[PDB]
RNA sequence: CGGCACAUGCGAUAUUAGAAUGUGGCGCUCCGCGGUUGGUGAGCAUGCUCGGUCCGUCCGAGAAGCCUUAAAACUGCGACGACACAUUCACCUUGAACCAAGGCGUGUACCG
């Protein structure tokens, strides 16, 4: 429970829903991020990505 | 209060002198009640009381005592701010190496003992031994051992032997060393012996030693014995809301250090075995080294967290250290922030400001006025009155605003117009209204950007913000004399609609008595706004001495021009409003009004221009629509023709006739040709499309299309974007940087299908990513440029020197890129310049050149002017005002005091966002050839034997219209001085063929040319003339490998042909692929070929950094006859033979690469020996300081003028000055310095002028250019060298040296929080400098 | 590499394990040591009378 | 928002930035270069000593303002004193000198 | 391991072989005692005492056991009847056992 | 009102001594040691000081003469 | 990046010789990586990390 | 000319499996009780006397009693807190954990 609550509670991939518009919900659920654990960071990468 | 800041090492006696307690126990606070624990890291008797004037027990609670200490529990009852101030100490049991003197790259214990760092860490981690002055039996001093070798040395030598291990050993090494004995030793080693790179390291070490002894330091202080601790309110443990605390991680670090120190004392009490105490001493070393600077070990992380903790050097060094987060820039009270908006009803000395922000900012002012006027009896009543916002406070607030300037600020404050003052007008609203003409200075659009207001509290700051920073003072840029309050977009559209003419309108060709009935005709609707009309206007002029001579006439003009004429002030002529008035024209209008009538009519004239521009733009109704973008009827026809032509090239590639690359190049050339035809179709379909009639058939004119006015006025966009809206848009490039053969044949008025838009998306996203990254790099470039140049302040009124550089126009290959006039305008002359009739003084020797003087320059025929430059000034510690120039927000000469390094570096780095054959003569004149040496051949032409020839197209007025770098060995048609015509190719060289031309005429022969080895026998299929041609290095045999083929000349008699004029024959050595066409005993003429040899912003941050180029141009050291030495080492020995001096110089050249000079020629010092880029070091070291500053300014002005951004050259010159402050002395002489020592040029200059004024001999120097990230840290003031760059190396380099900082130059004075010795504080520092030590 | 835990392991890795009788032998050396210090006390009369 | 005088940060006596913590528009490094670029020097002296950092100077300024006497008693910034205690709490001796 | 080595040296001080046990069985209790006493002593910013840390470890052990018995998490009202403490002290024991946040978190 | 400070720059040069002179004068008018030598239009002491500069009757030299005159009157008023 | 095997080039930039290198890489989903790469003089090399 | 190693810069400003037991002494605990020196915001808007009066109220000067002193401090008697030492039982048995891998630069040391 500590690991799964640590993931859903604190990660770069798990964030507050932008909820001020139906479009904003439906495009925050449809988002393809390349950041987070197991992915590149803004400092290190990069131009081709 | 105090003077210069001193820094040094800390003795353990000094550390016990600082500290007011020994922290013996690792507790922080008691857990149950949160009183601090005695005597932990947070103590009472060590640091101070918790509450204001109260003991911890409670025996002393009030101001009845302040000197007493409680004898129940020690508390010195004082203020609790004392707890912010007093420091502690820790008695470390075993000693400990200081990590800053151990692990920084120029390691101080490393090259103080002359011992490699891995052996030192091997000693400090108890892996080995080291002898500590162990006599002379078998073992040397620095000779390390191992454990088995230690047993060997102990069983072989029981006594008179000393070798410890660990920090005790390094401390005994540093304590045992006698410094001045080794000083004598290294002086003897630098006198007799010479081991060049090693003795350079050796003289660096002796520099460190005699710098160390000159200080007051001892070496064993580099090992910590007693470690100081920081006060508690700097590492606070304070309650959050909720019973949970925030500790700083320094509490963890000091807790770990105190814990392991207590453990080591406890182990040495119990007499532990050696493995355990060596473990504990390594652990205490790790704990201390993690406290001082965590991150130079295995990065000891904190508890209940994976994140690495924050040590002391983490709190000094970096983006979040005290140098850059809390000293150089502070968060400030009396500030506000809100969204900005336009409000065009303002004069530009005033901005809008909300009532609620004005009430919140000016609260203490309102409090003061209310308790003065007696409406509030006390000040708490004033608080409640301004809290309830009663109706009486708004008159009070209008009294406190009236003449009180506020400071407006946008967050990217690049150049100095980002902070400007205004006078507030109160606004019903919540948005700052910001004057429109000012916004182009801010780079502020109103798309949601928000600005910040600051309030000058004190009286001097009000007078500063009015006298220096009011918006009406800054109407000229500091980058150039151009106006920065240029009317931007709506106003120029209102003008361009107002001053124009259509061939038929109401009131066509009627007569008007003046501008007043022009306005009565337009505003009644009888006559149109624009119709050509004779009016009577009265223009004034400054013909006499500041006198307004009036002349009146009937000008043939339009109605709208006459309506605008009421707004022009008295002084200007009428021709400033008689044209169409785009953006360039209105900038010239404001520039002439400022350069004639001064400041006040230009300010009120800019306000009246803005008002009338917005008003008649409203009356214009200039509106974009969908019919406003006319598509050419010739569009799809040209696209169909190009679609047939690509099918032609497609059939020619399927027929195997062409390859792929020539196909690709032909297709991209025909699509670019189609795009150019579409552009020339759409421009002629827009601009002249309006065709109407007056008293006749028809007549064409410029169009009243909306988008053509918005592109021709220069309001927004140019013809590239109009092209992308109407004609086809360009040729897009794929992520390769390759460019697609199928361009986008659709504009935005037509639709784009999916594939075209998908291709365009890549260019858009690459553009956005590049704008972000270039923003970041431009910020870094601005920061380095200001931090290399804050020390420079205009300090003296005049030095009175004869130095200077030579301003010439910068024409190169094409037409004029920047003329003589707008280069020299604003500078000052060094010597007097003369007419082309000599001995005619046109200016005297040093006068400030203004616009009438440049008029006097242009009415004559002057071409080159000697100018005083700041890089060749004479002044100590600054630049004298009479040498700098004039360019500023004002127009006069620079005042004594004002900082120009900062404005220079800002004006350079501010446009960093915006950054990215034969002779075909164009113009006509006379021909001139400089540094030419040529000979007439048999064919009537002229072949050139000197490659320094510069071709100048001199007209009848002496000036240069074209210049051509003449290649070596060209074929001139005309000679020199003959009047040449346009288009005439005079010199026609072969650019693919390096000439082996001569001066001789006779029989070409072979010398040292052996067949099959140096030369092969080729029999030609095309021409048929079989010959013996020189081969490569792989095929030439071991005999003729070093033996080179040579060509030499005889006459008919067999005697060697000498050059006519000298005695040397022409024996020339050919490389590989040098084709011998003419064989043994074959006659030539004068200069025939003996053979033929066939085949952005980081640029600026490379120039000012002055990085070494990848392929350097090689340059001759001293002038002399060039010759060759030994062959085939990979290099060759380039030997110089001066006539008068001593010759024996030779330089290694990698002989694979193509050279320039032949062996028979002679070179000057600083002349090129090959081509390519050259280092600035070579240009400075050979030619001169004037040449290297000319090289930098011409290269970086090419980089800026490619984008078309004007920067005056003073700024680049003063950055060049701040580059080359350091200079190594060659000959010491009567001075104190050394043969390789690097000291700043101003310090050796004041030393010589004391000695050269005496009869003694001076010290000759070698000027040395350094880059901006290295000339800024090599500084005699270490806070300016520690505020931005690598901090740890600077503090340790200035801590071993005992260096003293005299606050010297605006970085330290921003740091230490006193006045600045540039601006208004210059008079204060001058009064203090007169007072100090006099 | 520095990693001073590993330097501790390599500094103690040279010391080898004990057999089950060598511990008794070391304990008998400890007995001999305390025997000799108590016999050194046994000659000193002032400690006795104290 | 705007701020006359609110709270101050603990470790360095500066007004902490934010909203609605009353903040303060951070007069950062480039704006200090901008005021150096003018002749403004009293503005900068009050901009980074009295309005921001000095623990005595801000209260002296508030008294002088509510008395209607525009005048600053500058003193020394507090965060520079923190920098001295941080370098001094290394092995590095740094001092201020005589007159 | 250094606190364990201090405990081991205390074990070698108080070792008696004539009982017949191996050195391991006797020395393990001294090493664990020194290590547990050290963790209770010096591993916290606010130094909380030995019996207080015993109470905290009892709370974590019993709340580990009850969490798989009940299922949700135990409320301290269940810890009233589960243990022998009057449930108002259990709140302050739960409060004291919190490590302080790093001020650079 | 005072939109541009140009006339005061023409009277007192150097553009930086102007600030110090006007500051000293406006302190002489705010702290009540003196009173203005020009009619005030409900301006603050800043603008009144700059207007006294533009009328020519204040610079650094005249202020120094007036300050030494006040010191001499103090020396005469010691009694 | 998909777990699998990637054959990248990393052209040019090593030691400015003009030669291209080649590096193969086995990227797992959970575990240690694997690399194979050449050098400027035609020698193959392994990396477990 | 290669390799290994290390250092250093940039990567925008701004806004957001322990368990149990005993004994000992201690108190920088503000927790009940006793003794000791030792006060203050009450009568007093004149309790009293005298003088001025604009007054029967306010100003100016005096003396006394009753009543507020465990407040402040000191020292002992209870509670609590922390600390030390000692004992009994049970278990445990000889070399750990750890992250992260995609950018652009500058430089130093060592070896071949
Ligand atoms: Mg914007
Ligand atoms: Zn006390
Ligand atoms: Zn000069």
């Amino acid at each position: 429970s500590a690991a799964v609550k640590e993931f859903f509670g604190s990660s770069q991939l798990s964030q507050f829903m932008d909820q001020n518009n139906p479009l904003s919900e439906i495009t925050h659920k449809r988002r393809i991020s390349a950041l987070g654990p197991g992915g590149l960071t803004r400092e290190r990468a990069g131009f081709e990505v | 209060e105090f003077d210069a800041i001193k820094i040094a090492l800390a003795s353990p006696d000094m550390i016990r002198s600082w500290s007011f307690g020994e922290v013996k126990k690792p507790e922080t606070i008691n857990y149950r009640t949160f009183k601090p624990e005695r005597d932990g890291l947070f103590c009472a008797r060590i640091f101070g009381p918790v509450k204001d004037y109260e003991c911890l027990c409670g025996k002393y609670k009030r101001l009845k005592h302040r000197g007493v200490i409680c004898e129940k529990c020690g508390v010195e009852v004082t203020q609790t701010k004392v707890r912010r101030e007093r420091m502690g100490h820790i008695e470390l049991a075993s000693p400990t190496a200081h990590i800053w003197f151990l692990k920084s790259l120029p390691s101080r214990i490393g090259l103080l003992l002359d011992m490699p760092l891995r052996d030192i860490e091997r000693v400090l981690y108890f892996e080995s031994y080291v002898v500590i002055e162990g006599g002379m039996t078998n073992l040397e001093r620095q000779q390390i051992l191992t454990e088995e070798q230690y047993l060997d040395a102990l069983e072989e030598f029981g006594d008179e032997f000393d070798a410890k291990m660990g920090a005790e050993a390094i401390q005994a090494l540093l304590k045992s060393m006698d410094l001045e004995q080794e000083c004598e030793q290294l002086r003897e080693e630098l006198n007799e012996t010479n081991s060049e790179t090693k003795r350079k390291k050796l003289t660096k070490r002796i520099k460190l030693l005699e710098a160390f002894v000159q200080s007051g330091n001892k070496p064993e202080w580099m090992i910590l014995t007693v470690l100081p601790v920081l006060p508690p309110d700097l590492r606070p443990l304070v309650p959050l809301d909720g019973g949970r605390f925030a500790t700083s991680d320094l509490n963890d670090l000091y807790r770990r250090v105190i814990n392991r120190n207590n453990r080591l004392k406890r182990l040495l009490d119990l007499a532990a075995p050696d493995i355990i105490v060596r473990n504990e001493k390594r652990m205490l070393q790790e704990a201390v080294d993690a406290l001082l600077d965590n991150g130079r070990r295995g990065r000891a992380i904190t508890g209940s967290n994976k994140r690495p903790l924050k040590s002391l050097a983490d709190m000094i060094k970096g983006k979040q250290g005290r140098f850059r987060q809390n000293l150089l820039g502070k968060r400030v009270d009396y500030s506000g922030r809100s969204v900005i908006t336009v409000g065009p009803y303002l004069r530009l000395h005033q901005c809008g400001l909300p009532k609620k922000m004005a009430l919140e900012l000016f609260k203490p002012f309102i409090y003061g006025k209310l308790e003065l006027r007696g409406l509030a009896t006390t000040i708490k009543a004033a608080k409640k009155m301004v809290e309830r916002e009663e109706a009486v406070v708004w008159d009070i607030l209008d009294e406190v605003i009236r003449e009180h300037p506020v400071l407006l600020n946008r967050a990217p404050t690049l150049h100095r117009l980002g902070i400007q003052a205004f006078e507030p007008v109160l606004i019903e609203g919540k948005a700052i209204q910001l004057h429109p003409l000012v916004c182009a200075a801010y780079n502020a659009d109103f798309d949601g950007d928000q600005m910040a207001v600051h309030v000058p509290l004190t009286l001097e700051a009000q007078l500063e913000a009015r006298a220096l920073m009011m918006s009406t003072n800054n109407i000229l840029s500091p980058a150039n004399g151009e106006p920065i309050i240029v009317p931007s977009q709506d106003v120029v559209l209102g003008l361009y609609y107002m001053t124009r003419d259509c061939v038929n309108a109401k009131g066509e060709g009627m007569v008007l008595t003046g501008p007043k009935e022009a306005e009565r005709l337009y505003r009644s609707g009888l006559a149109s706004l624009h119709a050509r009309v004779k009016v009577r206007i009265t223009e004034y002029e400054k013909d006499a001495n500041g006198e307004l001579v009036a002349k009146t006439s009937l000008k043939d003009t339009t109605v709208g021009r006459a309506i605008l004429w009421m707004i022009v002030p008295k002084g200007l002529p009428y021709s400033i409003v008689n044209q169409a008035l785009g953006k360039k024209a209105i900038s010239k209008m404001l520039n002439t009004c400022y350069r004639i009538l001064g400041l006040k009519p230009t300010v009120i004239f800019a306000d009246q221009i803005m008002y009338t521009g917005f008003a008649y733009a409203a009356r214009s109704g200039a509106s974009v629509g969908i019919d406003d973008m006319v598509i050419p009827e010739k569009k799809h026809e040209i696209i169909s023709e190009a679609e047939a032509e690509v099918a032609e090239i497609q059939e020619q590639f399927q027929s195997g006739l062409v390859t792929a690359g020539e196909r690709y190049n032909k297709v991209i050339d025909i699509w670019a040709a189609a795009n150019d035809r579409v552009s020339k179709a759409m421009m002629d379909n827009l601009q002249t499309e309006t065709v109407i009639n007056r008293d006749g058939q028809e007549e064409k004119q410029v169009s009243f299309n909306s988008i053509y006015m918005m592109a021709d006025s220069g309001a927004r966009g140019s013809a590239a974007q109009i092209r992308q809206l109407a004609g086809m848009r360009g040729l897009m490039a794929k992520p390769d940087g390759s460019i697609i053969e199928t361009p986008i044949t659709a504009n935005f008025r037509e639709g784009l299908n999916v594939l075209q838009y998908f291709i365009s998306t890549h260019g858009a996203r690459k553009g956005l990513a590049d704008t972000a990254l270039k923003t970041a790099n431009s910020g870094y470039l601005t920061r380095r440029l200001v931090d290399v140049a804050q020390d420079l302040v205009v300090t003296e009124d005049d030095c009175g020197t004869h130095e200077g550089i030579m301003m010439t126009p910068v024409i190169e290959g094409g037409d004029v890129k920047e003329p003589l006039r707008d280069r020299v305008l604003g500078r000052v002359t060094a010597e007097d310049v003369l007419k082309p009739g000599t001995a005619d003084i046109l200016v005297p020797r040093n006068t400030l050149l203004h616009e009438q003087w440049c008029d006097l320059l242009e009415e004559n025929s002057v071409d080159a002017v000697k100018v005083r430059s700041v890089v060749s000034c004479d002044t100590d510690f600054g630049v004298c005002a009479h040498c700098y120039g004039r360019d500023l927000a004002r127009g006069h000469i620079i005042n004594k005091g004002e900082a120009i390094g900062v404005i220079a570096a800002q004006s350079i780095g501010e446009p960093g966002t915006q950054l990215t054959s034969s002779i075909q003569v164009k113009n006509k004149g006379s021909i001139k050839l400089s540094n030419v040496k040529s000979v007439v051949n048999s064919s009537g032409k002229l072949v050139i034997t000197s490659r320094n020839t510069e071709l100048k197209l001199i007209d009848e007025f002496g000036r240069t219209k074209e210049s051509y770098k003449v290649p070596y060995g060209a074929v001139l048609a005309k000679g020199d001085g003959e009047q040449v015509a346009g288009g005439e190719t005079v010199a026609n060289w072969d650019p693919h063929t390096m000439p082996v031309i001569t001066e001789v005429s006779g029989f070409v022969r072979f010398t040292d040319m052996i067949d099959g080895q140096t030369i092969t026998r080729q029999t030609d299929e095309l021409t048929g003339l079989s010959s013996l041609v020189v081969l490569d290095s792989a095929e030439r045999t071991a005999g003729g490998k070093d033996l080179r083929p040579a060509l030499k000349i005889v006459d008919a008699q067999g005697n060697d042909v000498l050059i006519p004029g000298t005695d040397m024959p022409a024996q020339y050595f050919l490389p590989g692929k040098a084709i011998v066409q003419l064989e043994d005993g074959v006659q030539i003429s004068s200069g025939d070929t003996l053979a033929r040899i066939p085949q952005g912003l980081p640029r600026v941050a490379d120039l000012f950094e002055a990085r070494r180029p990848k392929e350097p141009a090689i340059l001759a050291e001293i002038s002399g006859i060039v010759s060759f030495g030994k062959e085939t080492k990979g290099k060759r020995r380039l030997v110089i033979t001066p006539v008068d001096g001593s010759d024996p110089y030779e330089e290694m050249i990698p002989k694979w690469r193509q050279l320039n000079v032949f062996e028979g020629e002679r070179v000057e010092r600083g002349d090129v020996i090959s081509d390519g880029p050259e280092a600035p070091h070579d240009i400075l070291r050979l030619r001169g300081v004037h040449a290297v500053t000319r090289y930098i300014v011409n290269e970086v002005q090419d980089v800026y003028r490619l984008q078309g951004v004007k920067i005056n050259d003073k700024h680049i010159e003063v950055i060049v000055r701040q580059m080359l402050r350091k200079a190594t002395i060659v000959n010491a002489g009567s001075s104190d310095f050394l043969e390789g020592e690097q000291v700043e040029y101003s310090r050796v200059k004041i030393a010589n002028r004391e000695l050269e004024a005496n009869g003694k001999v001076g010290a000759t120097y070698s000027r040395d250019l350094l880059g901006i990230t290295k000339a800024s840290l090599a500084t005699e003031s270490f806070i300016s060298a520690a505020s931005f760059q690598e901090t740890t190396r600077v503090l340790t380099e200035a801590a071993v040296a005992g260096k003293r900082d005299e606050l010297r130059g605006l970085k330290e004075n921003v740091i230490v929080g006193r006045l600045i010795p540039a601006g208004t504080g210059y008079a204060y520092h001058q009064d203090r400098m007169r007072r100090r030590a006099a | 590499t520095t990693d001073p835990v590993r330097m501790y392991m390599r500094e103690m890795g040279t010391v080898e394990l004990l057999t089950r009788e060598g511990e008794i032998d070391i304990a008998k050396r400890i007995e001999d040591g305390i025997n000799q210090v108590q016999c050194s006390v046994a000659e000193y009369p002032e400690a006795i009378t104290y | 928002h705007a701020r006359s005088t609110g709270s101050y940060s603990l470790v360095t006596q500066q007004p902490l930035g934010g909203k609605a913590q009353f903040g303060g528009q951070r007069f950062g490094e480039m704006e200090v270069w901008a005021l150096e670029a003018y002749g403004a020097a009293y503005t900068l002296q009050e901009m980074l000593t009295v309005k921001s950092d000095d623990v005595n100077g801000r209260t002296k300024m508030y008294k002088n303002i509510v008395d209607g006497n525009h005048q600053m008693e500058p003193g020394m910034p507090e965060s520079f004193n923190v920098l001295l205690k941080e370098i001094r709490s290394l092995g590095i001796n740094i001092e201020l000198e005589d007159e | 391991i250094q606190e364990g080595n201090i405990g081991l040296m205390k074990a070698v001080d108080k070792f008696e072989y004539r009982r017949g046990y191996k050195f391991s069985t006797y020395a393990t209790w001294w090493i664990r005692q020194a290590i547990t006493r050290s963790i209770a002593d010096q591993a916290r910013t606010i130094r909380i005492p030995v019996h207080m840390i015993e109470t905290i470890n009892k709370l974590n052990r019993i709340s580990r056991q009850m969490l798989q018995e009940m299922g949700r998490e135990p409320t301290p009202e269940e810890l009233a009847e589960r243990m022998l403490m009057p449930e108002d002290k259990i709140r302050k024991v739960l409060k004291i056992a919190k490590e302080p946040i790093s001020m650079e978190t | 009102a005072r939109v541009t400070v140009q006339d005061a720059v023409e009277k007192i040069g150097n553009r930086f001594d102007l600030v110090l002179v006007a500051a000293r004068r406006a302190r002489q008018m705010q702290v009540g040691g003196k009173d203005p030598l020009v009619p005030e239009e409900n301006d603050k002491t800043t603008v009144i000081a700059l207007r006294e500069i533009e009328e020519g009757l204040i610079n650094n030299q005249i202020l120094d003469v007036r300050e030494r005159q006040e010191q001499q009157e103090q020396e005469a008023a010691e009694l | 990046r998909s777990p699998g095997v990637f054959f990248d080039s990393d052209k040019g930039k090593t030691h400015s010789s003009g030669k291209v290198l080649y590096n193969a890489r086995i990227i797992p989903y959970r575990g240690s990586w694997l690399d194979f790469e050449f050098d400027p003089k035609d020698n193959l090399f392994v990396r477990i990390d």
